[PDB]
Formats: C-alpha cells, sequence, structure tokens
RNA sequence: UAGCUCAAGAGCAGGGGAUUGAAAAUCCCCGUG
RNA sequence: AGAACCUUACCUGGUCUUGACAUCCACGGAAGUUUUCAGAGAUGAGAAUGUGCCUUCGGGAACCGUGAGACAGGUGCUGCAUGGCUGUCGUCAGCUCGUGUUGUGAAAUGUUGGGUUAAGUCCCGCAACGAGCGCAACCCUUAUCCUUUGUUGCCAGCGGUCCGGCCGGGAACUCAAAGGAGACUGCCAGUGAUAAACUGGAGGAAGGUGGGGAUGACGUCAAGUCAUCAUGGCCCUUACGACCAGGGCUACACACGUGCUACAAUGGCGCAUACAAAGAGAAGCGACCUCGCGAGAGCAAGCGGACCUCAUAAAGUGCGUCGUAGUCCGGAUUGGAGUCUGCAACUCGACUCCAUGAAGUCGGAAUCGCUAGUAAUCGUGGAUCAGAAUGCCACGGUGAAUACGU
C-alpha cells in the first residue's frame, strides 16, 4: 500500500516471542505509530520419529516436535523515524526476524 | 468384564420406520461399515416381501423372528471334572440377536442373483417355519431338549 | 528401459577398441572389465570376452544381438542346481 | 434478530442463525434435499425442531466447514440445540434429558507407535 | 528381423 | 532399557536448552556440527578448570559462548589473556564473530556435571570407589541439597564382572517434573574398561519458579 | 563406520562441487530437444569420461560425526541415535517430547 | 507284500502344519505299491 | 527412515604400503588451473597455466609433493570385560531403609489384620514409629466458557458488485495462539464401624481417573548390541590396511513369519456429483496453458508459504450397468511398446500402454487383534530418498457387534 511494511517475528518458544513482541509493539505506539495487532498464526509443528535403540526391537520409538511461532505485525502509517528506529532496534536473540515491505 | 458393569449403549432408531429392532438388523447385516447399502438391500428386499405376501413390512418381518427365535440353549459348563453341556434359558434381549443373526448367515448361504433376493424369501421361509434359518432353531431345541437331564445346576 | 530421446550408451574404452578391430579387421578378444554398453551394429562378428566377476566369458556377437546391452549375454549367478 | 449457536462433533464447526420464516433451511447456500443425501443425516439434523414447538415456524441458517457428513450434520445439530436454549432459557429439560446439550467429546484416536491403528496390532505369534 | 531395422529408425544414428 | 533422562523430559518446562538460536531447516544442519566441535574443544582445554554447562547461544550474525566454571580466577588469567585467545580460535572454527561470557558456578557441590568430573578424577588416580562415593554424597548434603542419588557402573575394583553400586540420602523424585533434578553422565576411561558415572541432584522443586522467569 | 568411510565421503561431494557446473551444463544439452543428434551423443561420451564420483547420485548420506550409512536424517542432520543424543541432553534448540 | 508288519487296503512308519519354555506324546494335512 | 553403481562391510579383477585418514621435522614444489593420452578403473605418462597470501623482504600461514621416524590402519577377537543405549517381566504395585523391638540365629516387625481402592490408594486396626523409590498429581494433547488478537483466516450486520469474500466494509462468528475459567467426589441423598470408601441424584460441555499421550519402582533374564560409538585385552599389520573395474547383497528343489490383494453382484463398471484432516516445499513445490491414449513433455505464474504449490480426497450419493459365470469376479503371470529417475535401468528400478487373463468360489489342525469413535472400513499425508513402499509413521472419512459373568 502507502509504503506500509509488515514484520514477521519467527522464534521457538511461546513466551520469548510474546516477550520480544512487546518491545516491537510498544515501540512504535510509544513513537506514535499504529501498529496492527500481534495476529497469532498457526504455530507449524513438524513431527519426527527416530528408532531409539541402536539394533533390533523397532517398537522403541520416540516422538520430537518443533513448534514454530510466528507473529505478525502490521504498520500502517511508514513513518521515517518508526521505520529507522526499528531497523536500528536490537532484538532478543533467540528470536528471528523478516523485515519485508512486501 | 470381571469388574466393570456394563450399562447399555443406545442406538439410533432406523431412518425409514423408526425401529430399533430394524436399526439392530443393518448393523449386524452391515459389512465394512458400508450402512448405506445395507439399507438399500434390506429396504428392497421387505419391498419384495411384503408385495409377495401382503403383509406390512413391519408384521411381516416380526412374524419371521417369531417363528425362528429360540427360546433354550446349550451352555457350557465344567461341572465338576468334565464339563457338560448344560441347557440354558435365554434372555429375551439375546434372543432377538441370534435371530437376526442365523437370518443374516442363512442369506449369504442361499444362491440368488441379489442378497435381497435372499433376504426376502429367506423371510418368507422362516415365516412359513422352513428354511436354513428355522433348522437351527428345532437343532438348538433338541441339542437342549436331549441335555435336558441336566438341568439342575447352571450358571 | 533407457530413454529414446537419449540414445544408445557406450562405453569409450570398449568403444575405442572397437573402432581400431574394425579398421584391421582383428579376431583377438576384445578384453574388457564393463558390461553397461549396448550391442552396436559396428560390433557384428566380433568376439568379446565380457568379465562376470572373476572372468572373461567369451561372446560372440550376432546380428539378433543388435540393440541390446552387454549385460544380458553374460550370467554373472553359477547355477547348476539345488541337489 | 439473529440467534447464534456454536456446534461440534468431530471436526466439524457449525455457525446457526436463528430468524423466523418458512423453514427453508440452508446449508452453505446449497438447500437441505442438495446438502445432506442419506435419510439418516437429515432426520438427526431435524431432531430438536420435532421435540420443540418450532419445527418449522422459524428459519435456520447454517455454515458449515471441515469433517464429513456425520460432523457436520451432527455439529449443525449441537448447534441448534444450543441456540435455542439462549433463546428460550427453559428448553434445558426436554434438551439436556435427550442428551443434546452434552457435546460429544469422541474422536478420533491418534495412531500409536507399534500399533497399526489406535488399538489394532500386529499379528502375533506365540511360538 | 528388425533388430538392426529398429535401432536404426528409433536412435538418430549420430 | 528404562528410566528416560531426566533433562530431556523437562527441557520445555523447568530446565532450559543449552542453545535457544532459531534457524531454518538449512543453516541449522551446519551450525549443529559446529557447535558440535567447539564444544568437545573447549572440555579438552579445560577439562581442569571445573566447566559445567557451555552455554552456546547465536544471535544474528553472531555465535555468543557462555561457559559455567567453579574456578573462574583459573580460567581467565591475570589481565585475562587466556580468556582471548580461546576467543580467537573457537571463532575461526565456524565464523563470525565472538562474545565470551563467564556464569560462574556458585556452590559447586550442587552442581552434578562438576560433582561427576571429580569422581571420576579420583577414579583415574585409582582411589577407592566406596570412598569417593560417600565424600561426594556428604558434601552435597551439608551444602544443602534435598537429595543426592549417585550411582556407578562398570568393573569397579577392576575385577572382570560388571556391578553397579548406588547410595542415595533424601527425597530424589524422577516422576515430577516440578522437580529440578540435574543429570549428568561421565565415562571414566580407567584401566580396566570404562567406569560410567550418572548423578542426581534433586536441588528443589520449581513450583513457584513455575516455567520462567 | 570407520572413519576411512568418511574419508572417502568428502572426496566424492568434493569432486562432484568442482565439476558441477560442468554437468549441470552438459545436461542441460542432452536433455534440450532440436539439439543436433550429433551433439547429444557427444555430450553422452563426454560426462562417461568425467569422473564418476562428480555424479550427485554417487553420495550417501551419512552422519557428520560418524558417518553411519543408514538411519540418516536431512533434517537435523546427525543420525538416529546422533539427534537424541544433542536433543537428549538440550543442545537442539526445540525438540522435547511428543504427547499428541 | 505302501518304506516295515500283515492284508495292490489298512495301520505303522514319511513329509509338512499344529501343540511342546522345549522334546517326545498327541492333533491335522498330504504322500505312502 | 528405503542394495541399479553409490551403500558394501561380500566376492572377484587390477592397483598399493610412515599408508587413504593421524601427527612430527627436514625436504621439494605457491596452491591452483586447463587440457592430452596409457588403462576397467584405479593407477600411469604428457604438456600448457599461474606461481599467490602474509608480514617481511629472508622466511613463513598455507597447501601440493619426497624421505625418515614414531606411528597410522581392522564392520579383526571378546556383549561371559565394560561403558553407553535398548528389550523384558509390568505401568505390575510393588520394592525398601532408618530407629526401636522380638528371636541364640539366619530373620521378623513396619510392609500385616478389619475396611476401601486402578494402586503399599485411603481408613480403622497394631511393637512398632518414621522415611523413601514407586502409585497419584505436577506435563502435553482433546472436550465447554472467557479475555487478547484479527491475518492471507472470517464474513454476521453492511451496500455496491462480475455472484467469486470478490470488494468495499467490518471484528460479529469460524479459525488460530497466549492468558485464563472449569470437575472438585465438590454438591445432593443413601450405604458403611458415627470413618475411609462406595452408591445413586442434581447441577453441569464434561463424574468420578472426563478422553488420550508422555512418564517403567527395586530388579530379572551373564537378554541384545564391540557393526553407531567409546572402550579392555588379544590378534592382525607389503596386510585381516587402502584404492578402484565388474559382479553379489534381489542367488532358488525348500519351510515359516508379516503384509497386500481376491475368491463379487454391499459387487460390477459408466457418467454426474457432495463433504476432510494432517503435512511437506527454494538447485524445491510447482498454478497455468499447450501437446501427448496414458505416462509424460513443452510453457512457465506464484510460493520460503493460515497467501502459492503438491492437490485428486476416497469411502458416499444420482441414474444407468451385467445375472453366478472362474464371471464385465478376481485377474498373478508373461510377448512386446512409451515415458521418467538417474555415469548408468540387463543382472536388479518405478510408472504408463498393448496383448495375455492363471490360481483363487471364504481356506484342516490350529491360531490373532479388538470392549468404542474402538473394531471394521476408505482415502490423504509424511520421513527415508537421484529414482525406487502392500513397510513404518502420521492424518482424516465412514463407522459396528458383545460382556450373564469369573
Ligand atoms: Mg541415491
Ligand atoms: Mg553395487
Ligand atoms: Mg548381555
Ligand atoms: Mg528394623
Ligand atoms: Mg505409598
Ligand atoms: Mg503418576
Ligand atoms: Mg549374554
Ligand atoms: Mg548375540
Ligand atoms: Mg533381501
Amino acid at each position: 500500500q502507502n509504503q506500509r511494511i509488515r514484520i514477521r517475528l519467527k522464534a521457538f518458544d511461546h513466551r520469548l516471542i510474546d516477550q520480544a513482541t512487546a518491545e516491537i509493539v510498544e515501540t512504535a505506539k510509544r513513537t506514535g505509530a499504529q501498529v496492527r495487532g500481534p495476529i497469532p498464526l498457526p504455530t507449524r509443528k513438524e513431527r519426527f520419529t527416530v528408532l531409539i535403540s541402536p539394533h533390533v526391537n523397532k517398537d522403541a520409538r520416540d516422538q520430537y516436535e518443533i513448534r514454530t511461532h510466528l507473529r505478525l505485525v502490521d504498520i500502517v502509517e511508514p513513518t521515517e523515524k518508526t521505520v529507522d528506529a526499528l531497523m536500528r532496534l536490537d532484538l532478543a536473540a533467540g528470536v528471528d526476524v523478516q523485515i519485508s515491505l512486501g | 468384564p470381571r469388574r466393570r458393569v456394563i450399562g447399555q449403549r443406545k442406538i439410533l432408531p432406523d431412518p425409514k420406520f423408526g425401529s430399533e429392532l430394524l436399526a439392530k438388523f443393518v448393523n449386524i447385516l452391515m459389512v465394512d461399515g458400508k450402512k448405506s447399502t445395507a439399507e438399500s438391500i434390506v429396504y428392497s428386499a421387505l419391498e419384495t416381501l411384503a408385495q409377495r405376501s401382503g403383509k406390512s413390512e413391519l408384521e411381516a418381518f416380526e412374524v419371521a423372528l417369531e417363528n425362528v427365535r429360540p427360546t433354550v440353549e446349550v451352555k457350557s459348563r465344567r461341572v465338576g471334572g468334565s464339563t457338560y453341556q448344560v441347557p440354558v434359558e435365554v434372555r429375551p434381549v439375546r434372543r432377538n440377536a441370534l435371530a437376526m443373526r442365523w437370518i443374516v448367515e442363512a442369506a449369504r448361504k442361499r444362491g440368488d442373483k441379489s442378497m435381497a433376493l435372499r433376504l426376502a424369501n429367506e423371510l418368507s421361509d422362516a415365516a412359513e417355519n422352513k428354511g436354513t434359518a428355522v433348522k437351527k432353531r428345532e437343532d438348538v431345541h433338541r441339542m437342549a431338549e436331549a441335555n435336558k437331564a441336566f438341568a439342575h445346576y447352571r450358571w | 528401459p533407457r530413454s529414446l530421446k537419449k540414445g544408445p550408451f557406450i562405453d569409450l574404452h570398449l568403444l575405442k577398441k572397437v573402432e581400431k578391430a574394425v579398421e584391421s579387421g582383428d579376431k583377438k578378444p576384445l578384453r574388457t572389465w564393463s558390461r553397461r554398453s549396448t550391442i552396436f551394429p559396428n560390433m557384428i562378428g566380433l568376439t568379446i570376452a565380457v568379465h562376470n566377476g572373476r572372468q572373461h566369458v567369451p561372446v560372440f556377437v550376432t546380428d539378433e544381438m543388435v540393440g541390446h546391452k552387454l549385460g544380458e549375454f553374460a550370467p554373472t549367478r553359477t547355477y547348476r542346481g539345488h541337489a | 434478530n439473529q440467534y447464534y449457536g456454536t456446534g461440534r462433533r468431530k471436526s466439524s464447526a457449525a455457525r446457526v442463525f436463528i430468524k423466523p420464516g418458512n423453514g427453508k433451511i440452508v446449508i452453505n447456500q446449497r438447500s437441505l434435499e442438495q446438502y445432506f443425501g442419506r435419510e439418516t443425516a437429515r432426520m438427526v439434523v431435524r431432531q430438536p425442531l420435532e421435540l420443540v414447538d418450532m419445527v418449522e415456524k422459524l428459519d435456520l441458517y447454517i455454515t458449515v466447514k471441515g469433517g464429513g457428513i456425520s460432523g457436520q450434520a451432527g455439529a449443525i445439530r449441537h448447534g441448534i440445540t444450543r441456540a435455542l436454549m439462549e433463546y428460550d432459557e427453559s428448553l434445558r429439560s426436554e434438551l439436556r434429558k435427550a442428551g443434546f446439550v452434552t457435546r460429544d467429546a469422541r474422536q478420533v484416536e491418534r495412531k500409536k507407535v507399534g500399533l497399526r491403528k489406535a488399538r489394532r496390532r500386529p499379528q502375533f505369534s506365540k511360538r | 528381423g528388425g533388430r538392426v531395422d529398429r535401432f536404426n529408425k528409433r536412435f538418430n544414428i549420430p | 532399557g528404562q528410566k528416560v533422562h531426566p533433562n530431556g523430559i523437562r527441557l520445555g518446562i523447568v530446565k532450559p536448552w543449552n542453545s535457544t538460536w532459531f534457524a531454518n531447516t538449512k543453516e541449522f544442519a551446519d551450525n549443529l556440527d559446529s557447535d558440535f566441535k567447539v564444544r568437545q574443544y573447549l572440555t579438552k582445554e579445560l577439562a581442569k578448570a571445573s566447566v559445567s554447562r557451555i552455554v552456546i547461544e547465536r544471535p544474528a550474525k553472531s555465535i555468543r559462548v557462555t561457559i559455567h566454571t567453579a574456578r573462574p580466577g583459573i580460567v581467565i588469567g591475570k589481565k585475562g589473556e587466556d580468556v582471548e585467545k580461546l576467543r580467537k580460535v573457537v571463532a575461526d572454527i565456524a565464523g563470525v564473530p565472538a562474545q565470551i561470557n563467564i556464569a560462574e558456578v556458585r556452590k559447586p557441590e550442587l552442581d552434578a556435571k562438576l560433582v561427576a568430573d571429580s569422581i571420576t578424577s579420583q577414579l583415574e588416580r585409582r582411589v577407592m570407589f566406596r570412598r569417593a562415593m560417600k565424600r561426594a554424597v556428604q558434601n552435597a548434603m551439608r551444602l544443602g541439597a534435598k537429595g543426592i542419588k549417585v550411582e556407578v557402573s562398570g568393573r569397579l575394583g577392576g575385577a572382570e564382572i560388571a556391578r553397579t553400586e548406588w547410595y542415595r540420602e533424601g527425597r530424589v523424585p524422577l516422576h515430577t517434573l516440578r522437580a529440578d533434578i540435574d543429570y549428568n553422565t561421565s565415562e571414566a576411561h580407567t584401566t580396566y574398561g570404562v567406569i560410567g558415572v550418572k548423578v542426581w541432584i534433586f536441588k528443589g522443586e520449581i513450583l513457584g519458579g513455575m516455567a520462567a522467569v | 563406520a570407520k572413519q576411512s568411510m568418511k574419508a572417502r565421503e568428502v572426496k566424492r561431494v568434493a569432486l562432484a562441487d568442482k565439476y558441477f557446473a560442468k554437468r549441470a551444463e552438459l545436461k542441460a544439452i542432452i536433455s534440450d530437444v532440436n539439439a543436433s543428434d550429433e551433439d547429444r551423443w557427444n555430450a553422452v561420451l563426454k560426462l562417461q569420461t568425467l569422473p564418476r564420483d562428480s555424479s550427485p547420485s554417487r553420495q550417501r548420506n551419512r552422519c557428520r560425526q560418524t558417518g553411519r550409512p543408514h538411519g540418516f536424517l536431512r533434517k537435523f542432520g546427525l543420525s538416529r541415535i546422533k539427534v537424541r543424543e544433542a536433543a537428549m541432553r538440550g543442545e537442539i534448540p526445540g525438540l522435547k517430547k511428543a504427547s499428541w
């Protein structure tokens, strides 16, 4: 749209990402930017099964999972200061961010 | 069943006549969970039976069961050293089950182009007290009449 | 089988050998440790010692063998009977 | 006005909007007879109606997604049940006794390691 | 026959 | 063929992971092997430095690595030249710059990792296995541990026959994930076979602590 | 697997990497229709000469620590037991017990 | 007199399948001139 | 959780030796490139080419190659040397200890007796009193409500619309992922030693442990694994080490184990046609459109993914469809002919096509699972993976019968 940027946060925890989410939303509102709510998207759960035994006995299998949390926030008004602020802003190492305007 | 007392599961009545008896019948006849084909065969078989003998579907169906339904069976009780075949009266609910069961068994045995054709003739013969299904009732009663002497210790 | 769009596959070592053989009329067996190649019209009438795993079986290429591979004419297992 | 209810049977979620009219139960724009086939399905959806007074005096707007005939049909029935209770707060008695207010919690059991299905186990050999 | 005739037409013969 | 690893079962609730770097299905594979190699290297160079948990975080284009030790002064050194050289050598193995923290290990006795390392050093020096266990147990109990359970397995005493003694004092629950039991493992490479060591230190339930703070 | 087998594996991938560009273009000529018949045949012969190893089908997935040729997993790399080991001690970022 | 032991029958013995922690025993099925 | 070569440890054909990998010093060459040819390939000749980087201006990090040494090397040996992981009894309710007491003593007691419970679960009892690993709970997932949040998800109330949530609009609802709430034997009554417990009943989405999954006590079997690895000792070491070309690991007079598919008219095809979940995907998924029996192919959008893609759900229904036949059942097997994967498809791949159309008409003795969304059923997905699933793992759809009882 009018240069609007959508920010996608990707992590592996249900807390870290929410904690980091507050920072990325509170900042924009503080500087006076309308940031869309931290919409929750389905947490992809990849499921793996592995033989737990070095040899025979193929019933002793284990079930693993990876929960990838992905929150998304939209800022309709791309004010220069806020955009530049979010850029320089450093976020928790645990979470990852894909900054794309489109 | 060692300790767990079991109640009774409620079954939905059949869509057409609203009969609990017939809903159980299609369940026993059903194979591979294919209900839709089961009642279609049964309903068409009932239409043939009703037209071939005049009587209403529901009244005709009940008469066939009444003429095949057994009243006494032989249980297997390990009395003392060696087990004997103890005759035992059968509860009314179980009566319905065995009657319907024999019908389906006898149907599959008989040779006919369509099982619908089978069911119809099968019920018709049962109402006349003839056919394979009713033959079991005398055989079951003969087993329970020849062994009627062992009727003082049951389980 | 192999795709028709790719044509026939032949080993260059064997391929080089047959070229020399045809231009000189050689009759000595062709020593080859390979079997993946296919029968070409230019090998007709030659004798090739095809490896089977331990030894080289001499096979005389004939007219009817055109289009087949060297592998179909070199049995790899020695089987007489179970009794 | 609008009366809302939520139904769920296996994996289907049904949204029911109740407003008076001439019945004509619409299920995902399509008509009743069109959406449902097997006679049993249509009978169960209409069970609460006959059970109460408004058998067809009012109308039923239905949107359903996911699952199959059973799930969808059962969830529609369940939604109607809750919505009628919200409308009258008096149908509980008959509905509760008819086991309609209870949410059917039976779901497909997950597959387990070492078994081919929920409970079926590979054929066993004693010796 | 054909063993060679087939080979001839099927393959481009480069 | 029984008893699961108490750390793993509690890796989401209670116990935290030792690596919290998000990634995808591409870079992830590589990162793992580099983490593997660096940890083994560091453990060899500081097996005598009472290292306990070499936490490794991979921030955006960074690899912050932490080290829990009970002798930080030994590790650092006068003006810490030793720490500085470690950073350089570890960073080249996987590229990218590196920042090193030293999370000092207060009361080393309560850390099962440290205790098992000490016990195994004794066994290499041929110290009466029975003595070692009693010492470690008493040390933890006096320093404050709701429970301790230490297990020893292998060709103890030198004989060719196996053996698995274990001493336990206090509550050492393992079916309550609301606990905080640490279970390190150690492979003492004694002359005869490879005596193994596993220790559970029930430091105390994290009921109030919930999952994280 | 032995250390030697791991050494042979890394040699296979290294050789394929060096000739990766040549193989990609050479097969493109083969695959592409309308190309001269003689050109396609020469391309086939060139691939033969081209070291076998260079083919990406000559690599067997092995554990990056032990080299086990069986039980490999693309995701998480490692191997069967190796995954567990890292995940069990708390080195894999996110894995845990599944109770769905 | 079927490989024995008697009448090309039967049985015994043969094989296979059962049953045996496991083998005889036993059960079945078949080949038995 | 996947032998065409790879793998492979096997055979066999040919190479080779401080060795492929491993250091250590000197040594030579930057490394490296491009090509030629010997040859099955290993290995072996040839060339041309560059000849660096780093301080420093020598020589160094390198690297490639020679030699010497020490060593390297074994999927060699030993699981009755071990670690470690795993099976098992058994999710069975048990196993213990302290202290005291008793008995010469090994032991006993606690831990049992009367109740109760899924339970050494609780209650009385009581030379025991305490404790602890279990049990239970704490976890995850499902079931109803709330709040928060509206994405691409949603579309009620909106009006316009191409009738397409499409597009404005909106935040209703679905859905989602966070916080929560909620079932507690709590409540009600009954029974029971005035207990513990049980029983019914109300309420309630949900009743006794609401439904799963996770979680295996002390130990047993000198259970299995040295070929994951580590490791102890022995043995090997121009070879029991290593390279590479071909085969074998798919051999077949033979028996079993586990799957699959059929022995049909619940079918059997034809057409029409309704409804899912779960996933995966960047050298990948690949819309499309065009061609091709098909398989495919060209053509190439988009998609790192609640957006695009795989993608068709099929069981089901609508009419028609044949008449019990080895069948319009089923339909292995082959005689061929295409595509596709890949150095490479014969041994020994997979799919599409032609032609072929068996056995098999519910299977002796025997023996398996299962008691609910289970069995039975019918799809779909996914890991492994160049390609190669009736195997495994998941995910839906449909959907029973039976329990007097011990
Ligand atoms: Mg491959
Ligand atoms: Mg091979
Ligand atoms: Mg053993
Ligand atoms: Mg005592
Ligand atoms: Mg207890
Ligand atoms: Mg428990
Ligand atoms: Mg043993
Ligand atoms: Mg063994
Ligand atoms: Mg095999």
